[PDB]
């Protein structure tokens, strides 16, 4: 059993990763008391951002902790059925906090480029966020469906047992349509969108932080969640990289840097608007 | 002319003093006070 | 048994109303004011108790209400409309003499408490009359203030001095203390006051959006 | 001759109310808490009236709509449109069949319930700001003119014109006797008329400026006024002066709407800071805040058995308060 | 009741049955034969003051809180000053639209100068 | 089942 860490690495990979979950937690359930709490905020507008604050929540709560407690030492701790729920519902929650983020940008060009046109009705949001969750729940669920947990000599694993094809096209097109899903439309749709309206943007000292708000949003985006697909779109070209330790550091630094995309969204609505900050300053 | 007239026609009125006044508001506060809900 | 025929009732009124939310958000109101003496009736008959115009451009609905049936007192019936999108205030400009009114007035207006929130755009019409008048009085015995003026027009520039002059005077009362005001120059004949008045509103609405959405 | 007829209202003054209240029993701490909301309406709330049984109640708003609310069940019996968007007033008749509204479009309108147009009077120059029914025949009216009016519904002609305001006259209460009525306007005076002659039997000045609510006691002999100066004060119709005066020393905005309770001795007030207040009707004391609108209220209720209260602001809901 | 009494060149308005050091006064003229027409207006503490342009320069307002009464100091007079003059208080305190009004119910009942 | 060096890479 060759993936065993000293006590040196595993340290300093766990200050890594407790840093990013506590401020993730932190500033998702207070923005979320913030807006849920004060009676004025409750608006048709923010609900896609306690929508956003609650799939993010979720995300950094259990995908990231369960993950690395795997990650360390490559043994399960568990069982078959915490094995199940971890394959069906944080990558529900991954996906829904990605389209919740395609919906802020959509309500935000909207708003910008056509403000004469009346706001969407409360239960037409309600009907987008449940048909989000919906949609999240049946992409993520064929990987929960064929979970399952093997034992071998002094290893117990949780893995996706795939039906057997001589070719390998099942999960071949899997991949690549929860590659095309996740990543290639929505940054379209967001890149199009916050170019249009930095366009139109560009009191002008306001207007130009919203346009590096975006640029800087744009980009984490896509700087962020161009690797992990890389790599999990990886074993179909050279599958021999699966076999040592130099893998599971690749893993453990994208997982790091797919995950540090949770903490930026509390930092931004801090940093512009001043209700905000008075909502940090009575919070703490 | 019109304001001169209503001043003169209003100048002769019986003004009850303010003892009997109060008296009979205090006696209409008390004797209806047990049907106050508020 | 009695309770059932009332929530029936009740949902048809709910569902009905709903329906007018739908059309009551999707039409902006606009206050119409100004004096006597200022064109504001030529202004209504372009686009077309209290006389009414709607008005329809780019898709987008206007209803906009020319109101006077009452006493010379208005301190009173100016606090209904709080939540009117904007207000056209048209000042007839080649009349000094009455020129310290409509000032006065746009004081008054601005420096409300009900309407502290309100955007007002501003028209001063009748200026084939100002060239007519300021080429053939001279605008400086009313105002002691035009004989030391720079400005910030086919023969002489002294009426863009004039207008600039003008403008200027009710700029900055506007600037001396949320809502913006909004000025342009009117002829007795022009079709394209609705396209101004468009995006006008448009930029108000921008402006008033991108603070609700938090992004300041 | 007015100094004479101060001499006189001075040398008929003994003593204050307020060093007469020594040995009373105080009312004490009184809080009240929201048990219904009532949210149907687009605009802001501009006014409202009390039913006689105490259950149905009337609400008008500024997008052009007049809806009558069941109170205990929250349901709303009709939502009737208007003509006209913009409305000051509405009242309801104490048989419960018809209903009224009026404001900027110069007419009175009067519907029937037993819902269409029944009554349609045009006759006044100003806009309408206060309208009450004596019986199901006769409407008196107040108008933007200077104006007061009595009208008999089935002629649809004025039978009866008061004209002794100089400002424009902003509201007006009957008489429990349905034989006397005071009107209040925005000169800082208050008249007491007469509805069988039609003359002014007299005038109190009290105030400072404009004054936008009057409402009778129960007895019937005394009346208090709201102001735009802060400041409310009672008047007496026998001692023929300024009896008692509320005010405090951190309160700079004005009163919308006043009203007594069953009692007599408490007294309501809506102010412009968002808030309403419970003032000691004898011990000139405030003993109450009933806070809970986002917008300034606007008008202001109080049932005919004293069980319930209930207010009306500019965010577009309307609340009971017991 | 609010009182206003005018005397009077330095002319005097006298007010009582109000609180003076709330609201901001204004002096009005009045042509024969022509509408109202505003002068001048000084706020509560009389830090902000302002005239007509026809008349800047040439006129002086000035307020006295301690007695209650307002003064006007005019001079260089031409014969276009002939003219009823009213001193007016605008309604509402801690602000205020109708001094200029054919009716308007706080004001007094002016003073007659002929140049 | 695949290998018994095989590091199981999850999302």
């Amino acid at each position: 059993n060759q993936f065993v860490q000293p006590a040196w690495q595993i340290v300093l990979w766990a200050a890594a990763y407790t840093v990013i979950v506590v401020t993730s937690v932190v500033g998702n359930v207070v923005v979320m008391w913030i807006i849920l709490a004060h009676k004025r905020m409750r608006t048709v507008t923010n609900y896609f951002l306690v929508n956003l604050a609650f799939a993010e929540a979720s995300m950094a709560a259990f995908n990231t902790v369960v993950n690395f407690t795997y990650a360390v030492h490559n043994e399960w701790y568990y069982g078959l059925f915490y094995c199940k729920f971890h394959n069906f519902f944080p990558i529900a929650a991954v996906f829904a906090s990605i389209y919740s983020m395609t919906a802020v940008a959509f309500d935000r060009y909207m708003a910008i480029i056509h403000p004469l046109q009346p706001r969407l009705s409360a239960t037409a949001t309600k009907v987008v966020i449940c048909v989000i969750w919906v949609l999240a729940l049946l992409l993520a669920f064929p990987q929960g469906y064929y979970s399952t947990t093997e034992t071998m000599p002094s290893r117990v694993v949780c893995m996706i047992e795939w039906p057997e094809h001589p070719n390998k096209i099942y999960e071949k097109v899997y991949h690549i349509c929860v590659t095309v899903l996740i990543y290639f439309l929505p940054l379209l749709v967001i890149g199009y969108a916050y170019t249009v309206v930095g366009i139109t943007l560009w009191q002008v000292s306001a207007k130009r932080k919203v346009v590096k708000m975006m640029i800087v949003v744009v980009c984490t985006f896509a700087i962020c969640w161009l690797p992990f697909h890389i790599f999990f779109l990886l074993p179909y070209i050279n599958p021999d990289l699966y076999l040592k330790k130099f893998i599971q550091q690749v893993y453990l630094a994208i997982m790091w840097l797919a995950m540090s995309s949770t903490m930026y969204n509390p930092i931004i609505y801090c940093c512009l608007n001043d209700r905000f900050r008075l909502g940090f300053k009575h919070a703490f | 002319r019109k304001l001169v007239e209503q001043l003169k026609m209003e100048a002769n009125i019986d003004r009850i003093k303010v003892s009997k006044a109060a008296a009979d508001l205090m006696a209409y506060c008390e004797a209806h006070a047990k049907e106050d809900p508020l | 048994n009695e309770e059932k025929a009332q929530r029936e009732a009740n949902k048809k009124i709910e569902k009905q109303l709903q329906k007018d939310k739908q059309v009551y958000r999707a039409t902006h109101r606009l206050l119409l004011l100004g004096a006597d003496n200022s064109g504001k009736s030529t202004i209504v008959k372009q686009m077309r108790g209290i006389f009414e115009t709607k008005f329809q451009v780019d898709k987008v609905n206007f209803h906009m209400f020319d109101v006077g049936g009452q006493r010379d007192e208005r301190r009173k019936w100016i606090q209904c409309f709080n939540d009117v999108t904007a207000i056209i205030f048209v000042v007839d400009s080649s009349d000094y003499n009455r020129l310290q009114e409509a000032l006065n007035l746009f004081k008054s207006i601005w420096n409300n408490r009900w309407l502290r929130t309100i955007s007002v755009i501003l028209f001063l019409n009748k200026q084939d009359l100002l060239a007519e008048k300021v080429l053939a009085s001279k605008i400086e015995d009313y105002f002691p203030e035009f004989a030391r003026y720079t400005t910030p027009p086919g023969e002489d520039p002294r009426v863009t001095r004039a207008k600039y002059f003008i403008r200027d005077e009710f700029l900055r009362i506007s600037t001396a203390s949320r809502h913006y005001c909004y000025p342009h120059f009117t002829c007795a004949v022009d079709t394209e006051n609705a396209r101004r008045i468009f995006n006008d509103c448009r930029d108000i609405i921008q402006r008033m959006h991108l603070r609700q959405y938090e992004l300041l | 001759l007015k100094n004479q007829i101060r001499d006189a209202r001075k040398a008929c003054a003994d003593a204050t109310l307020s060093q007469i209240t020594n040995n009373i029993d105080p009312v004490g701490r009184i809080q009240m808490r929201t048990r219904r909301t009532l949210r149907g309406h687009l605009a802001k709330i501009y006014a409202m009236h009390w039913g006689t049984d105490s259950r149905l109640l009337v609400s008008a708003s500024q997008d052009g709509k007049l809806i009558i609310w069941d109170s205990y069940t929250t349901n709303k019996v009709h939502a009737i449109p208007l003509r006209s968007s913009w409305v000051m007033t509405c009242a309801y008749a104490p048989s419960g069949n018809y209903v009224a509204c009026g404001g900027l479009d110069n007419i009175c309108s009067i519907y029937n319930l037993k819902v269409r147009v029944s009554r349609e009077l045009a006759g006044h120059t100003g806009y309408l700001s206060c309208c009450r029914f004596l019986d199901d025949n006769q409407i008196v009216t107040s108008s933007g003119d200077t104006t007061c009016a009595l009208w008999d519904i089935e002629t649809g002609q004025q039978t009866t014109t008061f004209t002794g305001h100089t400002g424009d006259v902003m509201s007006l209460s009957l008489a429990p006797d349905t034989r006397l009525f005071v009107s209040g306007a925005c000169d800082a005076s208050a008249k007491l008329w007469d509805v069988r002659e039609g003359m002014c039997r007299q005038t109190f000045t009290g105030h400072e400026s404009d004054i936008n609510a009057i409402c009778f006691f129960p007895n019937g002999n005394a009346f208090a006024t709201g102001s735009d100066d802060a400041t409310c004060r009672l008047f007496d119709l026998r001692a023929d002066q300024e009896l008692m005066t509320y005010s405090h020393d951190n309160i700079i905005c004005g009163i919308t709407s006043v009203s007594f309770s069953k009692s007599g001795r408490l007294l309501l007030a809506g102010y412009d800071d968002f808030n309403c207040n419970v003032w000691d009707a004898l011990k000139a004391d405030r003993a109450g805040v009933l806070a809970g609108h986002d917008n300034r209220v606007s008008c202001l209720g109080v049932t005919d058995d004293g069980m319930a209260v209930a207010t009306g602001s500019w965010d577009s809901f309307l609340k009971i308060w017991n | 009741q609010v009182q206003l009494q005018e005397s009077g060149l330095r002319l005097s308005c006298a007010a009582s049955g109000f609180t003076f050091s709330n609201y901001k006064m204004n002096w009005v003229r009045q042509a024969p034969g022509k509408g109202l027409e505003w002068v001048s207006d000084i706020s509560q503490s009389g830090a902000s003051i302002s005239y007509t342009g026809s008349v800047k320069g040439r006129f002086t307002i000035s307020r006295d809180n301690a007695k209650n009464t307002l003064y006007l100091q005019m001079n260089s007079l031409k014969p276009e000053d002939t003219a009823v003059y009213y001193c007016a208080r605008c309604p509402a305190p801690f602000t205020c639209f109708d001094v200029t009004s054919t009716t308007y119910a706080y004001r007094g009942q002016g003073t007659q100068v002929t140049v | 089942r695949p290998k018994p060096q095989q590091f199981f890479g999850l999302m």
